[PDB]
């Protein structure tokens, strides 16, 4: 090709946003799995639609520091106050986990396996990070990460708290801090797949726990550039075959 | 019917040295003009901005690798030159196959490995063939200058 | 065999694993569309209309996901273009002033 | 560069179904044709047919262009210049002289005169065809007797008797013995039945110190019998050495 | 079959001899390609020509090829012990078809022979609680392979029961033989010691041996 | 799960000690060596490989579920305590002393 | 050249908690990992988590498991232990290290130094 | 001997018109690609930080003068080509030799002259010199036209 696929530069820290679905049936990639200091990616067949939301109405006020220059803030809340969150069926995300367990059992023994919340970190990792309409949000994943895996309704309401002074890419002493986005912002993304990190110390119970991992950013990337790779050219090329250079008279 | 219809970019990448021997225009063109026709033709849509804010982030990975591409082509084409045959494509030289290159025979040299494959086992030798090449011209370059004196 | 000669050839099917910088290809009701200041977006081309691509018969290339630069090179990118679109906009410096902060209900 | 390997020895009955497949290594599959030729005594070694795994085109014998039907699975990559695949060819309507040492092989060429035509060959599984029972090779030993009196030779083996269908195999004290090798084939009795034998060579002087036994086995009976040569014994030119 | 081959041909060593095929112009030889194989009788075949003039890869330029309108030709030069085999030709073009040859056992004269090494081995006692009694004759590091058995029992000609076999090669490319003698316990036991005879070069050998030893 | 073999581990300077580890599923291995006053001190990276500091006496040798690390010509910096390591697993180790 | 220390001597009564420093230099410490090792007298040396010092991100041993708790600051380029609970079990010294290179964590190239505790 | 074995870039500066006619690919070559072989193969060393914040002082020291390098050869390739002969090296015209250039003769030309030197007397006709091959190519291209009419 002379360029790849649309890739949007979506980031997130816990699960893989409006990226690509898996062709066949889901499908999970790691470098080594007992490298237990390794990325599990996985990309879901059945792209699981997630519904977010601000839902407060909010007025822009512009505070001139100057000189010519303001900052802006939210001068007030324009009816009720409420808490940002995201709505996912827990059919559609738990059915979506049925998908994925028999193909982490692929890589693993047949034993039964169990999800959990981050051990720890920024809130960046410890939570779904995201932008929705211009705001940043940090969703409480414990529900989603939280069940039992085994052989022998109603929906999912994630509560978010929206951050302006944020650091992506964790600078040297360098923030960015998002102006308020007038009224409310309602936004919905494609969960595509996910990142786990696995607990490396094997316990008799156990088994094996699966926690969202999220700590660097290049798989974001990877989830997507995997499919492609570059090569260099090289056009000239010698061979025999039964010629002289014509030379036998002058 | 084969050899005078449509193929494509590196199509002949797995196939036999004879058969891409027909197929080197598709990998002889677009070393250069593959994107420069495309950049120039793609670059003048309407959007009029074309280096506004001088030159950004973009402004050097195109103009590094611009840059680039033509040396690296230009490479190539100075070794045409420099072996006397930027006939292209083809080439005899009076510089004969030592079979420490390769003892192997003409047969399945065409018809059972591709270049990929080819230029791999022969790799290592490239270097010393280059360079007989060159000292084959200058030989002749010398025996031409001596007849230009005398007549 | 005969007297045989090495000959030389230009244009064959030959590459070899490599990393040099890319460049980007934007899309048309993108740009065409103002959205004012988007990421460095502007800057750069616009992605071909035909969706070019040829299919390579007969090989059977190693790919591996974990060692491959694009994604070096992407987010070197990612965060050059942030920087860069950040340095003129407003400095937020002088308020570290002492914020008196009731809370709301 | 490459090798290849078969199906083993299916015994099957005149007026039935059997099937021999090939499966490769060390060479891209697709690249090349795979050919059949067997070992007819009274025919000869009749080709059979080739087909490509690439382009699917066949070139069947007239003789059993009907009669077998062949077919190929997919092509799994080992690296970027090697891979993995297998081949088919089933016959139906089976008769006698449909039998053989059956060979598959890879062609010469990607491209040329000779594409088809077969460089590397495969085993070599032998095909019996009769409607009568199967038979298990009983091993038993033999009472030893020295091969020359002059050197010190203490030779032993063990006596394979009434097996069918071909072929059977020993190896000594499993795959850790390596040097004194000699086996031979079998012949057809009146009745109806192959027989065959082994033997080793070893010194009369160190019997007790290494331990050495024939580990023989057959495929259609499904066994692997083992035996062990008893050294007491009295013949002539081994009681010399004692 | 239907190409000719050559069936018998020989030559002394160090020297060179030629195979030869013939057939109707349909099965050969104008504008058809000619192959030679070294098949192995006992093993799997091996590839020697092929263009027809171009070698096979990985082999000696002691082997020649030639073709007329009407036969194909192979000349094997300054010969080794180790190409006592059997050969066979084919005949096909590009698209196919390979019609076989119908062999040529080739025979390699003119290299030091030699006498035979015999061991004969006499049923055990388990064996003979089957109940069976067999005795095996084995022959060994001889060539050519020619033997003649001649199992005898009371010193009188044996007749019923005459289990014999054709030389297999060796693998140190010699020959090597086999034989046996199926037997009843009944006359087993109480025939007056028993023996095997076999020869090569003209020159017989012998071991007798006892049923109550 | 890493079974490091065997215990007693007791020599004289001059002479060969070769200590063995055993392993159900594969990996990375690796040896360290601890000291007084001092903490573990790597030797081994792949199995094969050496560490910074490290002769040709360091013989590490076995493909296979069996692998071992030999140091021939032993010394007075050799006395010490070793121990194997497979990713996030340890071997039992062994302490050598005067 | 990539060194790095510890603190010290700090006496404990079971069932309390404490707190430990880990200076290191000569590289980006947000790229490469970091991980702790409860190295016991006699005992097998026990591993206990590592960390991701970018984002924060963290690995624990179940029977360290609530009790461990993995910390750092960029600021000071320091990596903080801190461990409630204490017990004879977990009386031993602890070291913190990093891998040969960023590509492959558990080839321990670079360890710490002593920190001696007392229970 | 003498003509096939090594010599050295610039290696005839001080040697006659007539020995370095035969070291000419030593200096023909390395006009271009002398640095973009040495660049792109020693600028690949595991730095990881080509073109690190973006490009920087050496960032446009080298293209300033990697696009020069081109152009400049280009300059001569363009002259090979508006004078009918890239065969390069050597090339003969109709354009005669005009002793107003100089009066000297053949034998000591070749055989004490060196090219430096030479050059240097020759330099001030250049000039002139060089445009009357442009002019012998265009009676020739338009004397090849004519004949393309007809036949
Ligand atoms: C995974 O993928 C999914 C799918 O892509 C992602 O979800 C998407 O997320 C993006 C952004 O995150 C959303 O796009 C923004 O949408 C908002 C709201 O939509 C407006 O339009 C709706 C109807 O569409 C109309 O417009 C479109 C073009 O926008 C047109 O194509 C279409 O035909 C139609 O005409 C309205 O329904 C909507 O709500 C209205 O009605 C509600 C009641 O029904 C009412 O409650 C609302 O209040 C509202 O009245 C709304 O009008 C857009 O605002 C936004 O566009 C902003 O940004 C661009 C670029 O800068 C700018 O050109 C726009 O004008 C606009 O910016 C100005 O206007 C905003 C208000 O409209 C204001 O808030 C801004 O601050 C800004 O104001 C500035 O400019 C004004 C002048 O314009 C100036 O006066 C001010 O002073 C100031 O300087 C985007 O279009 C997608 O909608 C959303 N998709 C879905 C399916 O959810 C998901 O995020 C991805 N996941 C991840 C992780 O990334
Ligand atoms: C990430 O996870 C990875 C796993 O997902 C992990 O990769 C694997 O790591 C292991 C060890 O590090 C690699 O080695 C393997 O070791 C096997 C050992 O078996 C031998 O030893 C046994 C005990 O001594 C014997 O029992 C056994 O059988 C013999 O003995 C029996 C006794 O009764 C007897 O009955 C038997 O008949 C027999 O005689 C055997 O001798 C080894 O078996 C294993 O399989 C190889 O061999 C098989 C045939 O036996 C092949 O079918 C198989 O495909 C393996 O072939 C190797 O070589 C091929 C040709 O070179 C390659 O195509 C293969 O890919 C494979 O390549 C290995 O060897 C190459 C040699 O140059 C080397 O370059 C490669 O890198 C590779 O090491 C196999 O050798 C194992 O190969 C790794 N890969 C896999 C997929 O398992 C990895 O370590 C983790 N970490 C990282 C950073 O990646
Ligand atoms: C130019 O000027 C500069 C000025 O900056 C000069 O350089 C500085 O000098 C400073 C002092 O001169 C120096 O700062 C100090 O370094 C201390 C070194 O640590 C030793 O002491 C501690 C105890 O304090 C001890 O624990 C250490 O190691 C023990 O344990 C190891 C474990 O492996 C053993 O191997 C070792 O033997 C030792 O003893 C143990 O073993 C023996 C047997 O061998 C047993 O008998 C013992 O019982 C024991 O088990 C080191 O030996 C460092 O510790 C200091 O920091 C502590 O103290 C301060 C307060 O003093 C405190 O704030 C710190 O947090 C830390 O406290 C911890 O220890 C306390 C006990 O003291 C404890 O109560 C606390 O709870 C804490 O746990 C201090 O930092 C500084 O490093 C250097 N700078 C440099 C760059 O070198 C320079 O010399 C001048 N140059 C010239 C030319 O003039
Ligand atoms: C990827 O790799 C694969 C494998 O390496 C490679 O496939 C090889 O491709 C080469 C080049 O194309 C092939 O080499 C040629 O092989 C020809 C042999 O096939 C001919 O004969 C077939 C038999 O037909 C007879 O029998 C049937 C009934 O059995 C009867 O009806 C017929 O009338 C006839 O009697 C025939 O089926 C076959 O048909 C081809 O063409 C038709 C269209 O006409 C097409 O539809 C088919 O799909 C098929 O392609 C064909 O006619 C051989 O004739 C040919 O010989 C010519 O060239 C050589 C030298 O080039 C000369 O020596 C000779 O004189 C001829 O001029 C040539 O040898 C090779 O066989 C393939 N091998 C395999 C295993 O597939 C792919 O090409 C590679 N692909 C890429 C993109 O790289
Ligand atoms: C997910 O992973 C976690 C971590 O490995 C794993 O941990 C266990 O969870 C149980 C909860 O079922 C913990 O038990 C208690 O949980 C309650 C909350 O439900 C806490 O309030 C308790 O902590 C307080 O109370 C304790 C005394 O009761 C105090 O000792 C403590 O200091 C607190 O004051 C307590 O944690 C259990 O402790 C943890 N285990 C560990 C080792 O941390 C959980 O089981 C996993 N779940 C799944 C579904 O995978
Ligand atoms: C590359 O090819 C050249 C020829 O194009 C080789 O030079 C020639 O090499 C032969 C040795 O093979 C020289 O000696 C002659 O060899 C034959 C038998 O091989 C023998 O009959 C002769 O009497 C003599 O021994 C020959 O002189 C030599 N030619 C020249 C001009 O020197 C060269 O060796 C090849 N090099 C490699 C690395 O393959
Ligand atoms: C460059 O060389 C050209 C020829 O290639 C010169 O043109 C020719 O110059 C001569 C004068 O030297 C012209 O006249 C003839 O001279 C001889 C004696 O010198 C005389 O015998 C003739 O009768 C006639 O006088 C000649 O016509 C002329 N040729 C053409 C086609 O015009 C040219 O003068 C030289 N210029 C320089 C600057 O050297
Ligand atoms: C049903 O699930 C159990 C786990 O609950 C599986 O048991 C595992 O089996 C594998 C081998 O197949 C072992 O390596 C694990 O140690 C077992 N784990 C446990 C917790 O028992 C069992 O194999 C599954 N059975 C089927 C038919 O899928
Ligand atoms: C899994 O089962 C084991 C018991 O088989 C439970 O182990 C206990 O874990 C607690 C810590 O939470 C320890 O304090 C106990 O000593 C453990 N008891 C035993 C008998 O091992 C473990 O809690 C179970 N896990 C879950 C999630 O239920
Ligand atoms: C080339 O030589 C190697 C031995 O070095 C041999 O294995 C190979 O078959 C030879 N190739 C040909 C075509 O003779
Ligand atoms: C071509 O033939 C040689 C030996 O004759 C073999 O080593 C090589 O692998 C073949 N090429 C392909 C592509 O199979
Ligand atoms: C919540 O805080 C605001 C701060 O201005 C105050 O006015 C309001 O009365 C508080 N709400 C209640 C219920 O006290
Ligand atoms: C060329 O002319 C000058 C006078 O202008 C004279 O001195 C010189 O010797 C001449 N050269 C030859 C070779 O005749
Ligand atoms: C060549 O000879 C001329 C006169 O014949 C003289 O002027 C010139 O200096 C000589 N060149 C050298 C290099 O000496």
């Amino acid at each position: 090709v002379q360029c790849t696929h649309g890739i949007r530069p979506v980031v997130s820290t816990q699960l893989l946003l409006n990226g690509s679905l898996a062709e066949e049936e889901v499908v999970i990639r790691s470098d080594n799995f007992t490298n237990n200091a390794k990325t599990i990616i996985v990309q879901l067949k059945e792209s699981v639609e997630i519904n977010c939301t601000r839902p407060n109405n909010n007025t822009r006020k512009s505070i001139h520091i100057g000189p010519g220059r303001a900052f802006y803030t939210t001068g007030e809340i324009i009816g009720d106050i409420r808490q940002a969150h995201c709505n996912i069926s827990r059919a559609k995300w738990n059915d979506t986990l049925k998908q994925i367990v028999i193909k982490l059992r692929e890589q693993f023994e047949n034993k039964t396996i169990v999800f959990n919340h981050s051990s720890g970190g920024d809130p960046e990792i410890v939570m779904h990070s995201f932008n929705c309409g211009g705001e940043f949000f940090y969703c409480n994943s414990t529900q989603l990460f939280n069940s039992t895996w085994n052989n022998n309704g109603n929906t999912i309401t994630l509560p978010c708290r929206i951050k302006q002074i944020i650091n992506m890419w964790q600078e040297i002493g360098k923030a960015m801090y998002a102006p308020p986005i007038r009224g409310q912002i309602r936004c919905s993304s494609n969960i595509t797949g996910l990142l786990l990190t696995r607990d490396g110390c094997i316990n008799e119970n156990g088994t094996e726990i699966f926690r969202p991992g999220g700590g660097d950013m290049r798989d974001n990337w990877r989830s997507e550039l995997y499919k492609y790779k570059v090569v260099k050219i090289e056009p000239l090329g010698v061979a025999p075959t039964k010629c002289k250079r014509r030379v036998v008279g002058r | 019917g084969i050899g005078a219809v449509f193929l494509g970019f590196l199509g002949a990448a797995g196939s036999t040295m004879g058969a891409a021997s027909m197929t080197l225009t598709v990998q002889a063109r677009l070393l250069l003009s593959g994107i420069v026709q495309q950049q120039n033709n793609l670059l003048r849509a309407p959007e009029a901005q074309e280096r506004m804010l001088q030159l950004t982030v973009w402004g050097i990975k195109q103009l590094q690798a611009r840059v680039l591409a033509v040396e690296r082509y230009l490479g190539d084409q100075q070794l045409l030159g420099i072996w006397g045959c930027s006939g292209k494509l083809i080439c005899c030289t009076a510089v004969p196959w030592n079979a420490s290159w390769s003892n192997k025979s003409l047969d399945r040299i065409w018809n059972n490995m591709t270049w990929m494959e080819w230029e791999r086992e022969i790799d290592n030798y490239t270097s010393e063939i280059y360079t007989l090449i060159e000292e084959s011209q200058n030989q002749q370059e010398k025996n031409e200058q001596e007849l230009l004196e005398l007549d | 065999v005969e007297k045989l000669w090495v000959t030389v050839y230009y244009g064959v099917p030959v590459w070899k694993e490599a990393t040099t910088t890319l460049f980007c290809a934007s899309d048309a009701k993108a740009y065409d569309t103002e959205v004012h200041n988007v990421w460095a977006t502007h800057a750069c081309v616009p992605t071909d209309p035909n969706p070019q691509e040829v299919v390579l018969e007969n090989v059977t290339e190693h790919f591996n996901m974990w060692k491959n630069n694009m994604v070096e090179q992407m987010q070197e990118d990612i965060i050059s273009l942030w920087d860069q679109s950040l340095k003129p906009c407003v400095k937020l410096t002088p308020l570290c002033v002492t914020l008196n902060c009731k809370d709301v209900n | 560069q490459g090798q290849l390997v078969q199906s083993g020895a299916e015994l099957k009955k005149p007026g039935a179904s059997v099937k021999i497949s090939c499966k490769t290594s060390g060479y891209r599959f697709n690249f090349y044709h795979i050919n059949w030729i067997r070992q007819t005594a009274g025919r000869g070694p009749e080709w059979m047919g080739w087909i490509s795994p690439y382009s699917g085109d066949k070139n069947l014998a007239p003789a059993f262009q009907d009669r077998v039907i062949m077919t190929t699975d997919t092509e799994v990559p080992v690296t970027s210049f090697t891979s993995t695949g297998a081949a088919y060819m089933e016959i139906r309507n089976l008769k006698f002289d449909d039998t053989g040492t059956y060979f598959c092989a890879k062609g010469l060429l990607r491209d040329g005169s000779s594409t088809w035509l077969p460089y590397l060959w495969g085993q070599g599984t032998l095909l019996t065809v009769s409607s009568a029972s199967t038979k298990g090779p009983s091993v038993f030993p033999l009472a030893p007797s020295s091969k020359s009196t002059s050197g010190g030779t203490a030779a032993l083996g063990c006596l394979v008797k009434d097996y069918f269908p071909e072929p059977v195999t020993v190896s000594w004290n499993s795959g850790a013995l390596t040097s004194g090798v000699h086996t031979f084939p079998a012949v057809l009795q009146s009745s109806g039945l192959y027989s065959l034998s082994s033997v080793v060579t070893v010194p009369s002087s160190s019997l007790g110190t290494q331990t050495y036994i024939c580990n023989v086995n057959h495929k259609p009976s499904n066994t692997k019998v083992d035996k062990r040569v008893e050294p007491k014994s009295c013949d002539k030119g081994l009681e010399v050495l004692f | 079959s239907v190409l000719t081959q050559s069936a018998s041909v020989s030559g002394s060593l160090g020297q060179s001899v030629t195979i030869s095929c013939t057939g109707p112009n349909s099965v050969c030889c104008s504008h058809k390609s000619i192959s030679w194989y070294q098949w192995p009788p006992g093993r799997a075949p091996t590839l020697i020509i092929y263009e027809d003039n171009e070698r096979a890869p990985g082999i000696s330029p002691r082997f020649s090829g030639y073709k007329s309108y009407w036969s194909a030709y192979l000349t094997i030069s300054d010969l080794r012990p180790e190409d006592e085999t059997t050969y066979y030709c084919c005949s096909y073009t590009h698209n196919s078809g390979c019609v076989f040859g119908t062999g040529t056992k080739v025979s390699v004269l003119g290299q030091s022979k030699a006498n035979p090494s015999v061991t004969l081995f006499p049923p055990s006692s388990e064996e003979l609680q089957a109940n069976k009694a067999t005795l095996v004759c084995l022959i060994s590091d001889f060539y050519p392979g020619a033997v003649t058995v001649a199992w005898k029992a009371d010193s009188s000609p044996v007749k019923a029961g005459v289990e014999t076999t054709t030389p297999s090669k060796q693998s140190n490319n010699k020959y090597a033989a086999s034989s046996y003698l199926s037997l009843t316990p009944e006359q087993w036991k109480s025939h007056r010691s028993y023996s095997c005879q076999v020869t090569h070069e003209g020159s017989t050998v012998e071991k007798t041996v006892a049923p109550t030893e | 799960v890493l079974t490091q073999s065997p215990g007693t581990l007791s020599l004289s300077p001059g002479e060969t000690a070769i200590i063995s580890c055993r392993t159900s599923q594969y990996g990375s291995l690796a040896w360290y060596q601890q000291r007084p006053g001092q903490a573990p001190r790597l030797v081994i990276y792949s199995g094969s490989t050496r560490a910074a500091g490290i002769p040709d006496r360091f013989s590490g040798s076995r493909w296979g579920p069996d692998y071992n690390l030999t140091i021939s010509n032993l010394e007075s910096g050799d006395f010490g305590v070793y121990y194997c390591q497979q990713y996030e697993f340890f071997g039992q180790g062994t302490k050598v002393q005067v | 050249q990539v060194q790095l220390v510890q603190s010290g001597g700090q006496m404990k009564k079971p069932g309390e908690s404490m707190r430990i420093s880990c200076r290191a230099s000569g590289y980006e410490f947000i790229d490469c990992t970091l991980n702790w090792i409860r190295l016991a007298p006699g005992k097998r040396p026990e591993w206990m988590g590592w960390l991701k010092p970018r984002g924060g991100a963290v690995n624990y041993c179940r029977p360290l498991q609530g009790r461990v708790t993995m910390t750092r600051d960029v600021y000071s380029d320091t990596a903080f232990l801190e461990l409630r609970s204490l017990t004879v079990d977990d009386t031993a010294v602890y070291f913190c290290t990093r891998g040969k290179n960023c590509d492959y964590n558990w080839d321990f190239e670079h360890w710490g130094r002593g920190t001696p505790v007392i229970v």
